[PDB]
């Protein structure tokens, strides 16, 4: 979900519903959705180890 | 070094009239007031260090400002082209699709430029950077009147600039500029004046560019000793007279200046960029717009935009019209001499 | 204007020159030369024990 | 082995002055000396081989 430029499945609501079932919590996933220009960007770790 | 044309040869050393302030200063007198009433190197080496001392006993030459930046070179090379062509900044490419989104008027594609960005990207991999001016003629070559030498500036885009097909991004970036008249965020919005070239660095898809901001151009340290000598290079599709189309063939100094076109239809958008050399001040310089590019202006509420790009201060200006090599196509290319930069800004026309 | 272009050094090699009777393999040779050979047919050498 | 080395001072250099100047401001090409090649490429045609 990071990528982009990929078809969504039809009925949005079902798209809607994974994205979120997903990118939700993830490590590494999207903060703030695509721009349509440029990337997404990745959330700042607090602290590194 | 003491030669004997000594009528002009002195005035060659900047004189004589340095003692003009000299003598009643600090030659004469007590005043301020007073009363009333080992074989070959070094000396090889040796020189270069009275070289500096020569440099050190004294401190015409008119002013300069260099500019620096260090440019990414998907769009543009500082390396086909050679020194004394002309460059163009830009700004940072994620405003685009925001920008359009608002500007545009009711009943046009304001996802268009959105899209049309991100494809430049990833065409250009098979930031605001640079664009050099004869890369822009390649694009918007599909727009002129004099089409042969557009061909011409495309014929060695492909096969000169780094990169694999470079003409995909000819047909991209200028998809991306015929996308900026759509959604009415205009390409002189976009594009600022960077100077003319005198030397560039290069590396791995960065170049280290080096160009005159403000000043004249033929006596720029260029690097080579051997060639510390540059001339300006334009290609013949952009090179508008007003002199000639408007009769002034009176003596005077002419003034260089960039001028976008517009044209907007339905889905059949033009670009053109035109360098004009004129004896018009900048007054009286949009009743010459008028004249030749109203047809633009009834099949569209702008219709061009201009820019100051410098001054030729010579009494009569110097032009050329020779067809130069650029790797191995021969492009129509219009040579100016005796050219001052000084910039300015932009313009609008509704 | 002036610009030139150069050319700097050139190089080459010495073929070694390899007398066969340097080697310590030559003790392996008894080695006497005919000056007609390639008119005799067989030769032959005899022992007794 | 051994502590301390001994080691060359000065760099090597060369000068166009002479014939090989000439060359490059007409010619416009310079070989690196030339002043031997050039001669040597006159009693060689000559003396030895």
């Amino acid at each position: 979900y990071l990528g982009r430029g990929a078809p969504p499945l039809l009925d949005n609501a079902a798209a809607v519903y994974l994205r979120n079932a997903v990118v939700a919590g993830n490590r590494l996933g999207p903060a703030q959705p695509l721009p349509v220009f440029g990337c997404a960007q990745v959330p700042r770790r607090a602290g590194m180890d | 070094t003491k030669p004997l044309p000594t009528a002009p040869m002195a005035w060659a050393e900047s004189s004589p009239r340095e003692l003009a302030g000299h003598a009643p200063l600090r030659r004469v007198l007590r005043p301020p007031i007073a009363r009333r009433d080992t074989r070959a190197t070094r000396d090889d080496t040796e020189q270069a260090v009275d070289k500096i001392l020569r440099g050190a006993r004294r401190a015409g030459a008119p002013r300069y400002h260099l500019t620096r930046q260090v440019t990414l070179t998907d769009l543009c090379q500082p390396n086909a082209e050679r020194a004394g062509a002309l460059l163009l900044a830009l700004r940072h490419p994620t405003d685009l699709p925001h920008l359009a989104r608002h500007r545009a008027p009711p009943g046009r594609q304001t996802e268009r430029l959105a899209e049309a960005w991100g494809q430049l990207l990833e065409a250009s991999a098979l930031r605001a950077g640079l664009v050099s001016f004869n890369f822009l003629v390649a694009a918007c070559a599909a727009a002129y009147d004099a089409r042969d030498a557009a061909e011409a500036v495309r014929a060695h885009i492909t096969t000169n600039y780094g990169g694999t097909r470079a003409g995909a991004r000819l047909d991209r970036f200028s998809e991306c500029l015929r996308a900026m008249v759509h959604t009415h965020v205009f390409p002189h919005e976009v594009m600022r004046f960077f100077g003319g070239l005198v030397s560039w660095v290069t590396q791995d898809e960065l170049a280290s560019v080096t160009a005159v901001c403000s000043g004249p151009q033929e006596a720029t340290h260029t690097g080579h000793p051997g060639r510390p000598r540059s001339a300006v290079t334009i290609p013949a599709c952009a090179f508008v007279d007003l002199d000639a189309e408007l009769c002034l063939g009176g003596p005077g100094a002419a003034f260089l200046y960039l001028v976008f076109t517009y044209r907007q239809c339905r889905d059949q958008e033009l670009c053109c960029v035109y360098v004009v050399k004129s004896q018009l001040p900048p007054r009286g310089l949009e009743a010459a717009l008028e004249r030749l590019f109203g047809r633009l202006r009834i099949t569209n509420c702008t219709y061009a935009a201009f820019a100051e790009l410098g001054v030729m201060p010579d009494d009569s200006p110097r032009c050329l019209h020779r067809t130069e090599r650029f790797g191995a196509v021969g492009v129509p290319v219009v040579i100016l001499e005796g050219v001052v930069w000084r910039p300015g800004g932009w313009r609008a026309c509704a | 204007d002036v610009e030139f272009d150069a050319l700097l050094g050139s190089y080459c090699n010495t073929l070694s020159l390899v007398r066969f009777l340097e080697l310590g393999l030559s003790v392996a040779c008894v080695c006497t030369k005919f000056p007609e050979l390639a008119y005799m047919n067989e030769g032959r050498v005899q022992f007794e024990v | 082995e051994d502590t301390e080395a001994d080691v060359p001072v000065t760099y090597g250099e060369m000068v166009l002055n002479g014939a090989n100047l000439v060359t490059a401001l007409v010619m416009g090409k310079a070989v690196r000396s030339l002043d031997d090649v050039g001669r040597h490429l006159l009693e060689m045609q000559e003396e030895q081989l």
